[PDB]
């Protein structure tokens, strides 16, 4: 009861609180985020014809977010019915690959934008500040390749996994193995957050100890940097803390019972919905709030 | 100060009788005579070539007499000679001073001259036994910036300067041969008559003068503009020329009637004119503007006949080949376009 | 492609080599900081240009500081109208303006009525509110400070400013001069004025110019990532 | 003035290597492409190898490809030809030729005074009908050359070159692209032709310009010369 | 009195440029009309030449 079998002992669940709550919030997220990312892509590709390295990085982040958003109705259908993957076999692992790759790419490009800004403020006279579009594209392609190579292992998953008569594509199940994807899920929050905090703190300190912030328009940039560093935290903290709670429960108690695992699974699959808030919110934060 | 007043009054009465004679010779107008000529149709010419490689504002260009090669100058301290058919770069010449604002190409094809804010006209030899292009002469007589220069042959060149004077040089010796001093404002442009016996200059005092190369005297002075004259060009026939000033108008003057013929302006046009050129038969009158555009004018009835709109910044220079096949435009956005 | 002859292919290769040389020169010229030195003849530009750097036409001065290269153009020998060639200098990193503090009582030789400091203020007003220099910062130097301190003992500042109501102390009169020059700026929202008093200071001028240039370059780097 | 000097040569036995170098002085070496051309004893010219400006393009003839290698030292103004596994038919006098390519340029304009290497013990074919023509000073002579494939191109250029080699001197360019007279050549030589047949005209023949005349094509690599016609007094 | 020579020069110049004989505007207008009409065929920018004759095709 409330136990499933995967490659090892692996406690999967099905609940109705998720179908009660998640589908509407995902629908609203999809609407606003798709609209914002599409408008940003349109403006970038046609409205402004003057590109630079920073705009290249912003455009890469925008396309990663757009690719992430285009697969939300699949989750909507997977959730309206409790847990029943009635879309096939290839769509399952393809959609999982898209989700993982797009999330990792969005995080990586946020970190790259933060590092670019830190180099622009703290080290004004640096060769890195004046680079051609070609090398920016090459670095972007290298980062895309790294993300793709990290994510490819999800394209070999052994088809949709069936729990009793039901079907589900979830790979975030309380599951007594020592898989590396949980480690990557934690690391892709922990390390980029440290990099972003370092860069933001140094930027604020340097721009403030040069008596530069007296300027009436520097303050807006200061506020924008603080807003970005706060949005990242409030988008990606609850998932990590819930997963660490799950890890402690699995380490201490064991998989013989699953009721506490049931409650924490509800919590985790609700807090995962906040991740798409970053994708629907960063258009206005990054591309629209920038003056020209 | 009494005799000076007598001289001023005599000059004033001389100007009055000059204007009286001009009025006596002004019975008809070109617009009245050309009222029954069929207009040329709407002109649709499109970009055939884009020349890229300059990294700063283009200030001047000039066609070769073969109608294939052209030279252009830029503020990035480079002088580039292009093959317009292929867009291949033939030469790249680095300048000692990067503050260039004029360039010229010798009719023989052997030399290229450029100058600018260093008050020096430099001549470059393109055809040497060695592989490179070297400076063959520097002319250092002017006390203001060089604004225009035009070759007469391989040994003579005429220059205009911001010290209100034009001069004629001997390349081999390097000395001024003649000086033209009539103007009382910065001379901004000049144009040579097709047979290289006369030339006209336009100055920041809103007047244009016709000079004789041999004697070195101003035969005729033309007025009518309300602002600085930036560009000037002869009609191909040789008996007329057109000027483009900062008051957003072009005007056409004839030498024999010694007065203005017709004005080219529009209500929607507000910006200054940077450059002016004629077509091979003189029917079209192209003009560059500050509003990023270029207008084609019917020179016989003063109605617009087309627009060349492809530049993101000010149109700084334009020229028409000797065979009349193409028009080149340069801009402050660092690109050259060949229209046809 | 393959429709080209051998000589055409060689000409294309020549053009490619010229293109790479042009790109290399452009990148070499993109590193340097270029300044436009201005000011009247008696302002004191000579000591200024000979203390950062240690017949007619534009004069170019090249110096270095902390592995950053500088180029300073002096256009004092161009007696032509400014409007026909000043747009050549749009895109300079900053403008250095020199003023002599000790000429608050001297008058120009050309005209008796036109006071010399008022001529400097008129030139500053013309340069500051020019459509080519909307977002260009100005490094303003006040030079003859020691002569100012010596001469305000017996020459009241009312000789130049009839509404002055201060004292003969150097610091307050210097503040009044600084306020008079810094208030001719009308943009006040897109460019800044960096005033500095130097008479015989050594290596302070170069440091002040370096700091102002670093500030300008930071605010320009904020204009490529959209954060500004 | 412009000077090209080659060093090396001498006696080599079969199967042994040798290296040739050419030193340039008096011109902008790095802007020029360079060729090697060899002339066998009592034979005509034969193209060997080419290296472009910047060393971006290299071509060899089939008779030497895989055995020879060509390189240039731009800082030192030196061209090299490293020869490996020489053969009895490699005995010739090797020349170094400079050529620059852009619109309106004249390639093959300077031939260095060559060096001699003696070894101990499809392609366009160019034909010149006659081989020996008696001549008298003051008269007119008409050297003729013919090509198997048309040298006219879509752009309108005919790629035919005329060279003269006086007794004991290096070859000298006379006409480039079938109609354009060379720089220092007197206004007594004329070039004419159309497509596949070509002619060279001399008026008021004098004593100094008797020798061997070669036609060359520059339409496709490899470059091929004709068999020269000898004007004899 | 430095400009007295200059003022006399200007007066002499104005005497010089007045002696030129002028021609009625109608005749010059007719001359420009005739030149424009005579060379109408020899003007590629006015009337497009066929694409087989255009070097910038
Ligand atoms: C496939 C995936 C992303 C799990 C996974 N991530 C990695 C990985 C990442 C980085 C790296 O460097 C290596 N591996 N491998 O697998 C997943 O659980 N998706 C689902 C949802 C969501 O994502 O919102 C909604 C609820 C149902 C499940």
């Amino acid at each position: 009861h409330f136990l499933e079998i995967d490659k090892k002992n692996c406690c999967v669940f099905r609940d109705d609180f998720i179908v009660k709550v998640l589908p509407p919030v995902l629908g609203l997220e999809f609407i606003f985020g798709l609209l914002g990312n599409g408008l940003a892509l349109w403006i970038f590709c046609f409205h402004l014809k003057s590109w630079k390295s920073s705009r290249i990085f912003l455009f890469n982040l925008a396309v990663a977010d757009f690719l992430l958003i285009i697969c939300l109705p699949f989750l909507m259908d997977n959730y309206v019915r409790r847990w029943d993957w009635k879309f096939g076999d290839i769509p399952c692992r393809l959609m999982l690959f898209m989700l993982a790759m797009n999330r990792q790419g969005s995080i990586i490009f946020l970190t790259v934008v933060a590092v670019d800004r830190y180099f622009r403020v703290v080290h004004p006279h640096h060769a890195l500040n004046k680079i051609s579009n070609r090398t920016a594209a090459i670095i972007s392609c290298l980062l895309w390749g790294i993300t793709i190579g990290l994510t490819v292992h999800l394209l070999k998953k052994k088809m949709p996994i069936q729990n009793g008569g039901a079907n589900l594509c979830s790979s975030f199940s309380i599951c007594h193995t020592f898989q590396w994807h949980e480690a990557m899920f934690l690391l892709e929050f922990f390390l980029p957050l440290g990099i972003i905090l370092f860069c933001s703190a140094r930027i604020i300190w340097s721009l403030r100890q040069r008596q530069m912030d007296r300027h009436a328009k520097i303050k807006r940039a200061i506020t924008f940097i603080m807003v970005v560093a706060i949005v990242f935290v409030i988008c990606f903290l609850p998932s990590v803390v819930v997963r660490i709670r799950i890890f402690w429960l699995l380490h201490t108690s064991g998989t013989q019972n699953c009721e506490v695992y049931r409650s924490v699974d509800l919590a985790f699959f609700i807090t995962l919905s906040f991740t798409y808030m970053n994708s629907m919110l960063d258009p206005v934060v990054y591309y629209f709030s920038s003056p020209s | 100060q009494s005799e000076l007043d007598q001289l001023r009054q005599e000059a004033e009465q001389l100007k009055n009788q000059i204007r009286d004679a001009r009025k006596a010779c002004a019975d008809a107008t070109l617009s009245q005579i050309t009222n029954n000529i069929d207009p040329v149709g709407r002109i649709q010419m499109r970009t055939r070539r884009t020349l890229r490689g300059h990294l700063a504002k283009i200030y001047a260009m000039h066609w070769g007499t073969d109608s294939r090669l052209l030279v252009s100058a830029s503020q990035d301290g480079k002088l580039i000679i292009w093959d317009s058919y292929t867009t291949n770069k033939v030469h790249a010449i680095p300048l000692r001073s990067s503050w260039v604002m004029t360039c010229a190409y010798a009719p023989s094809g052997n030399y290229v001259a450029c100058g600018g804010l260093d008050n020096i006209c430099s001549i470059y030899n393109l055809k040497t036994r060695e592989g490179n292009v070297r400076v063959s002469r520097e002319l250092a007589g002017h006390t203001g910036y060089l604004s225009c220069c035009r070759f007469l042959d391989d040994n003579q060149i005429v220059t205009s300067s911001g010290d209100t004077t034009c001069a004629l040089w001997d390349i081999e010796t390097g000395q001024q041969t003649t000086t033209f001093t009539g103007h009382t404002g910065d001379v901004m442009s000049l144009s040579l008559a097709p047979d290289t016996r006369l030339f006209v200059s336009g100055a920041c005092d809103a007047s244009a003068k016709l000079w004789d190369v041999r004697e070195g005297m101003c035969r005729q002075t033309f007025t009518g503009h309300e602002s600085d004259i930036n560009a000037i060009c002869f009609f191909p026939n040789g008996n007329a020329f057109a000027t483009g000033s900062d008051d957003a108008t072009c005007r056409l003057f004839d030498l024999r009637a010694d007065q203005e013929l017709m004005t080219y302006s529009h209500d929607n046009i507000i910006c200054g004119i940077t450059s002016v050129s004629f077509s091979k038969s003189g029917r079209l009158l192209l003009a560059g503007y500050d509003d990023f555009n270029c207008n084609v004018w019917d020179a016989l009835k003063a109605d617009r006949a087309g627009v060349l709109a492809g530049h993101d910044n000010r149109v700084s220079c334009l020229g028409v080949t000797d065979d009349g096949m193409a028009v080149a435009t340069g801009s402050w956005d660092s690109f050259l376009k060949i229209w046809n | 492609g393959c429709t080209l002859s051998a000589e055409d292919k060689a000409a294309v290769e020549r053009s490619k080599m010229i293109d790479r040389n042009l790109r290399e020169d452009g990148e070499k010229a993109a590193r340097e900081v270029k300044l436009l030195l201005l000011g009247a003849g008696e302002s004191g530009k000579n000591t200024i240009v000979k203390q950062m750097k240690i017949t007619t036409g534009i004069v170019e001065t090249h110096f270095t500081f902390k592995d950053l290269h500088f180029k300073m153009f002096d256009v004092g020998a161009q007696r032509s109208e400014r409007k026909k060639w000043i747009h050549c200098f749009e895109g300079v990193t900053a403008i250095i303006f020199c003023v002599a503090l000790s000429d608050y009582d001297l008058v120009l030789a050309e005209d008796e009525e036109m006071n010399r400091m008022h001529a400097s203020m008129k030139l500053f007003d013309s340069i500051c509110n020019n459509k080519w220099f909307t977002d260009t910062s100005i490094i303003l130097f006040l030079n003859k400070k020691d002569l100012f301190e010596e001469k305000i003992k017996k020459s009241p500042l009312t000789i130049c400013y009839p509404e002055y109501a201060g004292s003969n102390t150097y610091e307050e009169a210097a503040a009044y001069i600084q306020c008079q020059f810094e208030d001719l700026n009308k943009r006040k929202d897109t460019k800044e004025i960096y005033t500095h008093f130097t008479c015989s200071t050594d290596t302070k001028n170069v440091q002040f110019v370096f700091d102002a240039v670093t500030d300008v370059i930071i605010k320009n780097n904020l204009k490529d990532c959209g954060l500004f | 003035m412009v000077q090209l000097v080659e060093s090396g040569g001498g006696l080599v036995q079969p199967g042994g290597s040798r290296k040739l170098s050419c030193s340039a002085s008096g011109f902008a070496f790095s802007s020029f492409g360079m060729h090697w051309v060899r002339q066998a004893p009592e034979k005509g010219l034969e193209w060997v190898a080419y290296i472009s400006s910047g060393s971006g393009t290299i071509y060899y003839a089939d008779t030497v490809k895989g055995r020879f290698t060509i390189s240039r030292d731009d800082p030192k103004n030196t061209l090299f030809l490293q020869m490996t596994s020489l053969r009895s038919e490699d005995t010739a006098m090797y020349y170094c030729v400079r050529s620059i390519y852009y619109y309106g340029s004249s390639p093959f304009d300077f031939w260095g005074q060559g060096t001699t290497l003696t070894v101990s013990s499809s392609d366009i074919v160019m034909t010149q009908a006659t081989s020996s023509v008696p001549v008298t000073p003051g008269e007119s002579v008409s050297i003729s050359c013919r090509s198997s494939k048309s040298l006219l191109h879509s752009n309108g250029n005919t790629y035919l070159y005329w060279f003269l080699q006086r007794p004991g001197q290096s070859p000298q360019l006379l006409i480039y692209r079938m109609s354009n007279l060379a720089s220092g050549v007197p206004d007594r030589f004329s070039g004419s032709g159309s497509g596949t047949a070509f002619t060279l005209t001399i008026s008021r023949l004098e004593a100094e310009d008797v020798g061997v005349y070669y036609c060359m094509q520059h339409l496709e690599y490899p470059l091929t010369f004709g068999a020269g016609t000898k004007l004899e007094l | 009195t430095a400009s007295i020579a200059q003022a006399r020069k200007l007066v002499e110049q104005l005497k010089m440029e007045a002696n030129i004989d002028r021609i009625k505007v109608s005749k010059a207008a007719a001359d420009l009309m005739a030149y424009c009409e005579a060379h109408a065929k020899e003007d590629p920018l006015l009337t497009p030449v066929p694409a087989s004759e255009n070097p910038f095709r």
